[PDB]
């Protein structure tokens, strides 16, 4: 990208990249009052009261339809909100809009991850951040099928 | 009951009398290697300046020396960089490496050979020195008796051989230039004058070092006429050639005494009154491609070049010709570079560098050329002015001598003074250099002011500038070259700035305001704040993403712009306080701030954090703080708040990130009146620096590890703020003067601590060379001048009130011409209140007096001529004594009233028998006089009314040939010496009880009662004790000027200690500064004491870490001088604590401080640094 | 060798001023403790320590450690 | 784990030619007694001497009690580096606004051989690259042979 250039020095060689500037920002950033009120609680507004760009764009893909979605973001671009929004997604069918309680045993919802350190802090977000809704989240453990219940 | 006085040298002399060529620290570049760079010495001082970029620039300064730096020659060596071999008084030898230590550029010793004995001396070998053009050996001469030679090698470091000696007893020697030689054998060639002869016979004598057998021959003797002056190398010839400049003509000679050819130097054409013989003075041999020229100057400036040709219709055998050049100011010494590029060291000042684009006058020419064909022939030139041959490229203004000066404007410290070869007026300040541009008028009484770049318009100059008053609001826009007027206007505006990206927020007393742009001139509100029962918001800070209020008194409130957007989420929760904030800050620079601080009407300070916020420190501080900030510079990256106060008194605070603990409290006293300070972001690598507004301005940076807080030339800014704009703006900033009118400036030179004093005001020439400067004594500055005329004497004068100059009646001119008149010694005096008269002493034997008439307002100045008064003496000084002018006769003393028709004697005193002359004089209050002499020391009087004459009450021990003098106090004394001593004479308490028991008249003749001692005193020494009583010597310390001014400061910068700020005549500005402590005192002693042998304690820890587990003795002096013997010299210091060595502590790496301070039992290095800095800070 | 040539509580739990429980403790470049009150009060009359005579430069950290210490759960 | 240690000493010394403390750590006035202090409770003597320093150490071998320790220094800024293998990449969320990867190679006891570091580690790593809450750019530093630099 534009601005690169080579300095030749003694023992190695660097290579400097400029970083890239900030985006052209438009349409709208999603409001937190927007959300059915039953998922309004899992997004804590008081350091936002809005979504980043980036989960502001899939926003209607996801949280507002069912189709298959690929997702290509850079690192650290908040995938705990993003994945967040389709879970409320399928969510939504198995929840009784009259009793504000929910039917847990219709639905599974399986998050993978590359590796297993890196499953144990999802783990903690899911379980700190749905909790009021009383979804159990678990990692697998699955050995000799002793965790079966 | 003592005078315990702290010394600084303030701005370093600066006549540069020594110079070398070559290539010493590789800088900047991992591999470059260039010949062109040059290193500068002068006695003490030794500079370094680089080249190759066309214009001379100063690369390093480096550490005080403290020894008197006889000679300077770098030596380049075969198998590596070139170091200064340099050789001064303590006989010492000293190869010395200028090189890369730490982050600075550091003067790094070798080798440093024990000689002779310590004092400039004439036996001893130095002064002399002459290098081997290819390193194979150093060779040293002195004055008289031996010369030595040392013969250098390089290997795994760097080794010298014992020195070879050639001792002839009685000849004095002058000239010592050496031979280049294609590594045959060394040769060198002197002039030496036998001492002991009854003729002067002065014979020039070469000397062969024969690396074969190893020792120094004499070859050729050969006896010259007694006019010869300076011998010169002329290289090869394919028995060396040497020129010979004697007065009107040259010479050269081979060493077998083959040749000798005369060519009779040119001449001028107009010779103007007194001249001399003429001679050469410089010579340089620059050589290229066959072209063998030499340049080779004269008395008179002119600049000459040789070849020498083959002659090919006799024989192969030599022709010399003098030809002309560009001409010049006159040059101690002359160097070319490998590029074209050449340099001249001027010796009366300000050195320069010409590069020579036409190389001369053609050989061919017969018109304007002499040739060793017929000796007897002499041409005639005429000096041209245009400069053709050479080309400037640069200067650099040095003060050689400075004869007199002034002081004006004592707060900022300006000194006026003129400049010798120019004869410009010079004004050397301390402050800020504060550059006006386009001021405007701006409506009445404005108070602060802000800035912000322009959301509206992003990706465009345009930028926000904002004011305040106290009942409105204005606000307006910024472009290049476009400055308009355009947001609530009706309440007065706390705070007002920049959020997140294209957002703004203007805090006012009632409500807070949340502004965005739209478009380009609108600005919707997308919301407004409001105190929840109606309240005033006191105070209102801010960073870059967040913001803080504090309302009337109970609590304070909290805003976060959101994370991507524009938005302001308040709190929810706002906490409480115990008392009513006066003011806050939180640092404005970065995106999140930690440690906010909190202010109180109480009177203390604490400290907030931002776990969340926990009160984690207090300062409890005198008088109400006016106002506060808080900055973080990135170097450091040390957080200090920087709190006014009202009152005055402005403080400064290190503050640590993690604890939020206060440290380092830094204190300062600046006018009077409540401080309000503000922010700014400038240069010289990038800076910051917080102006201090009060009844003037100071801007308070922090050069590398020291902060220093100034002034500014313009009297006073109300509130200041930076500005970027185009025509280019750096350092630029916009400000509101205290007359409440908008005005932009470029604030330009800083006082580091390096320079401290900033000059302000083809080739240039004047034939004026100036002589004194007066100031008239009702009118508190406004500054005479007089010259004098290099010629038939004639004199100008040329006045200046305030700031520049008069112009003389209706005359075009700046200046009056008086004609005959050559002025001696003047002094303007008041002989009537409503008057002033003008004195001047012409050479014969005539005192004149003229008057001066400003017209004000015209403004313009006249001098009027009066009387003509005939004198037996010279008249060396005068000045006013009550009523009259008191002037010293050459034994006499004398006392001038007015009249009608001429000025008429009121008084005369005989002086007591010793005094020859009176170089100077100085009085306390119309009481008593202080005279000295040129020989005999000082003298103090009284003047006795109803007597009608001066009676001596004391005298001087020893012997100390006056340059000045002066009173500090009523019962002491300042003075000067021609050798460099600068001494107090106090005059002792037995004295004073009787002077001040008894009335004056009584001295001379009648009843004093003296105690039985005293008497039998006069009676057993009748030529020491005769006055009767002596001086005891109370301050005395050597710095190796001539000083020619005392200036006694009340106080400098509004410091309370006054100091008496000296200046000398290679120019120099130096300060002696009362120490007033008991406390002080002490711990400078101990780091004088600390500082002083640190080159001897650490080869202690060498020796003996070697014994069991900064080579060389005078490792960390760079020479082999004892600090005391060198500044004792003349006679031992008595109370004066060099303030100048104490300085070098601050230069060295943190190892090395540790390790010297490890001696004292009491306080910590940071302790040291802190007592150090604060003489410049808050002693002047 | 003593040359006349040349679990210790150091920290008194009521004020060296009030000579009452520490209340918005105070800690010093010492190891002074006193109250917010304390501390302040002092520097009106006095330079340095009320105990020391060293220099306080007025300077004062919230002791939040002594009433650690002051708790019975310290910490 | 053992490099680590090796390249935290050898900054440690390399710096001790030339400077130290202002560059490597804060003011000596406040902040070292709170590193001081700080500084003893560490178990392994090896980082006693570096944190005592100003450069720390994070890496699995160390007891959970000390890398929490490592971290809040760090996190404070008492601490200007703190050399880590992948282990805090992953795991442990402790964003610094420069970070340097030194040398691509780890060893792969698959392939009993070793191999260059993989793209989602060098991603993951990168991650870490500037703090969101204070600095507005992230800059990362690999630091690897002529061949990996395609
Ligand atoms: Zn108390
Ligand atoms: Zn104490």
């Amino acid at each position: 990208p534009e601005g690169s250039f080579k300095r030749v020095k003694p023992q190695y060689d660097e290579i400097h990249i400029p970083a890239p500037s900030k985006p052209v920002i438009d349409y709208e950033l999603k409001e937190i009052t927007s959300l059915p009120d039953w998922c309004q609680e899992a997004f804590p507004s008081s350091e936002t009261t809005s979504l980043n760009p980036i989960q502001s764009k899939v926003f209607h893909a996801a949280f507002e339809g069912d189709s298959n979605m690929l997702i290509c973001a850079p690192t650290g671009s908040g995938k705990t909100n993003i994945a967040l929004l389709t879970v409320l997604k399928a969510l939504s069918h198995h929840y009784n809009p009259k009793t504000k309680k929910l039917n847990l045993s219709a639905f599974k919802i399986v998050y993978i991850a590359p590796l297993k350190a890196l499953v144990q802090e999802q783990v903690r977000e899911f379980q700190r951040r749905l909790a009021f809704l009383g979804i159990k989240v678990a990692e697998l453990t699955g050995d000799s099928r002793l965790s079966r219940k | 009951d003592e005078l315990y006085l702290y010394h600084l040298t303030l701005k370093k002399q600066t006549n540069f009398v020594h110079s070398c060529i070559g290539h010493f620290v590789d800088l900047e570049a991992g591999s470059k290697r260039e010949q062109s760079q040059l290193c500068v010495a002068t006695e003490t001082h030794l500079e370094l300046y680089d080249t190759a970029d066309g214009e001379l620039k100063l690369i390093a300064k480096f550490q005080n020396l403290f020894a008197t730096i006889t000679s300077m020659k770098s030596l380049d060596l075969p198998h590596w960089p070139t170091f200064l071999a340099l050789t001064s008084d303590s006989g010492n030898l000293s190869i010395v490496q200028i090189i890369m230590h730490a982050g600075a550029l550091r003067l790094k010793t070798l080798v440093n050979q024990p000689l002779t004995r310590t004092t400039l001396r004439r036996v001893s070998p130095i002064s002399y020195m002459e290098i081997d053009p290819n390193g194979r050996c150093i060779i040293l001469s002195s004055v008289e008796q031996n010369k030595l030679c040392f013969l250098v090698d390089y290997a795994q470091k760097l080794r010298i051989s014992s020195p070879l000696e050639i001792i002839r007893p009685h000849m004095v020697t002058l000239d010592m230039a050496v031979v280049d030689v294609n590594f045959n054998n060394p040769c060198f060639v002197t002039l030496e004058i036998d001492n002991a002869a009854t003729q002067l016979s002065v014979h020039l004598i070469f000397y062969v070092l024969e690396l074969g057998l190893n020792h120094i021959v004499k070859k050729a003797d050969y006896l010259v006429n007694p006019s010869a002056n300076f011998v010169l190398s002329l290289p090869d010839l394919s028995n060396p050639f040497v020129v010979i400049g004697f007065e009107n003509h040259i010479l050269v000679k081979d060493m077998n005494g083959f040749f000798s050819l005369k060519v009779e130097i040119p001449k001028r054409s107009i010779t103007n009154s007194r001249h001399k013989n003429v001679t050469i003075i410089s010579g340089i041999v620059q050589k290229l491609k066959n072209d063998f020229f030499v340049l080779l100057q004269s008395n008179h400036g002119d600049l000459f070049k040789l070849t020498v040709s083959p002659d090919t219709n006799d024989r192969n055998r030599p022709l010399v010709q003098l030809s002309y050049f560009d001409t010049i100011q006159n040059s101690h010494q002359l160097h070319i570079f490998k590029n074209g590029y050449l340099f001249a060291l001027s010796e009366m000042n300000n050195n320069f560098l010409f590069q020579f684009e036409k190389l001369g006058v053609e050989k061919n020419d017969f018109s304007n050329v002499l040739t060793s064909k017929d000796p007897n022939k002499s041409l005639v030139f005429e000096p041209s002015i245009k400069l053709q041959n050479l080309s400037i490229l640069s200067q650099q203004l040095n003060l050689n001598p400075s004869i007199k000066s002034q002081i004006v404007s004592d707060s900022p410290l300006s000194i006026a003074t003129k400049h010798f070869t120019n004869n410009k007026i010079i004004t050397l300040t301390n402050a800020v250099n504060y550059s006006n541009l386009i001021s405007t008028s701006l409506p009445p009484n404005a108070t602060k002011l802000w800035l912000i770049p322009d959301p509206a318009t992003t990706g465009d100059n345009n930028t926000l500038l904002f004011i305040t008053f106290p009942k409105k609001t204005m606000i307006l826009q910024i472009d290049n070259e476009s400055m308009e007027e355009l947001k609530l206007s009706q309440d007065t505006t706390i705070h007002t700035c920049l959020m997140g990206s294209h957002s703004i927020i203007q805090v006012c007393t009632a409500e807070l305001r949340h502004i965005v742009p739209t478009g380009k001139s609108r600005y919707s509100n997308k919301l407004t704040w409001v105190p929840p029962a109606g309240i005033r918001i006191v105070c209102a800070t801010s960073s870059k993403t967040q913001l803080i209020i504090s309302l009337s008194n109970y609590e304070l409130v909290y805003f976060k712009i959101d994370v991507s957007s524009d938005s302001l989420i308040e709190l929810t929760t706002h906490p409480e306080l115990d008392t009513m904030p006066s003011k806050v800050a939180i640092v404005q620079d970065t995106q999140h701030a930690d440690l906010l601080a909190i202010a109180d009407n109480e009177g203390m300070i604490k400290i907030m954090s931002l776990d969340f916020l926990t009160v984690i420190s207090l300062q409890l501080v005198s008088e109400k703080i006016s106002d506060m900030i808080m900055v973080r510079d990135s170097s450091i990256g040390q957080l200090n708040l920087h709190v006014g106060l009202e009152n005055g008194v402005y403080m400064k605070f290190h503050i640590g990130d993690v604890d939020g603990s206060f440290t380092d409290i830094k204190r300062r006293f600046l006018g009077l009146k409540p401080v309000s300070l503000s922010y700014l972001r400038e240069i010289s690598k990038w800076m910051s620096c917080v102006v201090c507004h009060s009844s003037s301005t100071w801007v308070s940076y922090t050069w590398k590890n020291v902060w220093t807080i100034r002034q500014l030339k313009d009297q006073n800014m109300l509130s200041c703020s930076k500005f970027v704009n185009a025509d280019v703006a750096i350092n630029g900033v916009c400000s509101i003067s205290s007359s409440g009118r908008l005005n932009i400036g470029r604030v330009s030179n800083f006082p580091t601590l390096d320079n401290w004093f900033h000059v302000h005001e083809m080739l240039q020439i004047s034939t004026f060379r100036p002589r004194t400067i007066l100031s008239f004594p009702n009118n508190p500055k406004s500054i005479l001048f007089i010259d004098n005329h290099s010629g038939k004497k004639q004199c100008r004068i040329s006045l200046q009130i305030d700031g520049e100059c008069l112009k003389f009646g209706s005359s075009d001119h700046l200046y009056k011409i008086l004609d005959d008149i050559d002025c001696v010694s003047a002094a303007i005096i008041d002989f009537t209140r409503q008057a002033d008269h003008l004195i001047i002493c012409a050479g014969d034997k005539r005192l004149l007096t003229y008057k001066i008439l400003v017209n004000k307002d015209k403004l313009s100045f006249d001098i009027e001529l009066l009387h003509q008064t005939e004198i037996i003496s010279p008249i060396h000084a005068m000045l006013k004594f009550k009523n009259f002018l008191l002037t010293a006769m050459g034994s006499t003393i004398v006392l001038y009233g007015l009249g009608k028709k001429q000025l008429l004697r009121r008084s005369v005193t005989q002086t007591p028998v010793s005094i020859t002359k009176i170089v100077s004089m100085h009085q306390w209050n119309y009481e008593r006089l202080a005279v000295g002499d040129i020989h005999e020391s000082v003298t103090l009087f009284i003047w006795d009314p109803a007597g009608n004459v001066f009676i001596p009450y004391v005298d001087d021990s020893v012997k100390r040939h006056v340059t000045v003098l002066k009173f500090l106090d009523e019962a002491t004394v300042i003075g000067a010496d021609r050798y460099g001593n600068a001494w107090t004479l106090r005059s002792p308490p037995e004295c004073e009880k009787i002077m001040s028991n008894h009335d004056p008249s009584e001295l001379s003749n009648g009843a004093i009662k003296y105690p039985l001692d005293v008497i039998t005193l006069q009676q057993k020494l009748p030529n020491t004790y005769d006055c009767k009583f002596k001086f005891q010597l109370l301050n005395h310390f050597f710095v190796n000027d001539i000083i020619t001014d005392f200036h006694i400061l009340d106080s400098l910068s509004n410091s309370d200690r006054p100091g008496c700020i000296y200046m000398g005549l290679q120019g120099t500005v130096g300060c002696f500064i009362p120490l007033l402590s008991k406390g002080n005192v002490f711990m400078m002693g101990n780091i004088e004491n600390i500082m002083a042998e640190a080159d001897d304690t650490f080869y202690l820890d060498y020796e003996s870490r070697k014994k069991n587990n900064i080579i060389c003795e005078g490792s960390c002096s760079i020479l082999g001088r004892d600090h005391q013997e060198y500044r004792s010299y003349y006679a031992p210091v008595r109370k004066v604590i060099d303030g100048d060595l104490c300085e070098n502590f601050l230069r060295l790496s943190l190892n090395e401080q540790e390790f010297l301070a490890k001696n004292l039992k009491s306080v910590q290095v940071e302790d040291i640094i802190q007592t150090i800095n604060e003489v410049r800070t808050n002693y002047m | 060798l003593n040359q006349e040539w040349n679990d210790l509580e150091k920290i008194p739990f009521k004020c060296t001023l009030c000579k009452e429980d520490y209340k918005s403790p105070v800690v010093t470049n010492c190891g002074h403790y006193f109250c917010g009150s304390c501390f302040a009060k002092d520097m009106k009359k006095g330079t340095k320590c009320f105990i020391c005579h060293k220099e306080t430069h007025g300077s004062a950290k919230v002791a939040s450690d002594l009433q650690k210490m002051l708790n019975k759960r310290k910490s | 784990r053992k490099e680590t240690s090796r390249t935290a000493t050898w900054l440690k010394n390399k710096f001790a030619e030339e400077n130290i403390t202002h560059k490597l750590t804060k003011n000596d006035a406040g902040s070292k007694q709170i590193l001081k202090t700080e500084a003893a409770n560490v178990l392994d003597p090896s980082l006693r001497k570096l944190i005592e320093s100003g450069i720390g150490t994070h890496h699995a071998g160390l007891t959970r009690s000390d890398r929490s320790l490592s971290e809040d220094l760090f996190a404070d800024g008492l601490l200007q580096v703190l050399v880590c293998t992948a282990t805090l990449a992953w795991g442990v969320n402790l964003p610094a606004h420069t970070v340097i990867i030194k040398g691509t190679d780890v060893y792969s006891p698959e392939k009993g051989s070793w191999e260059q570091l993989s793209p989602q580690d060098v991603l993951q790593m990168l991650g870490r690259a500037g703090r969101p809450r204070y600095d507005t750019f992230g800059e990362g530093i690999i630091i690897t042979d002529q061949s990996n630099v395609q």
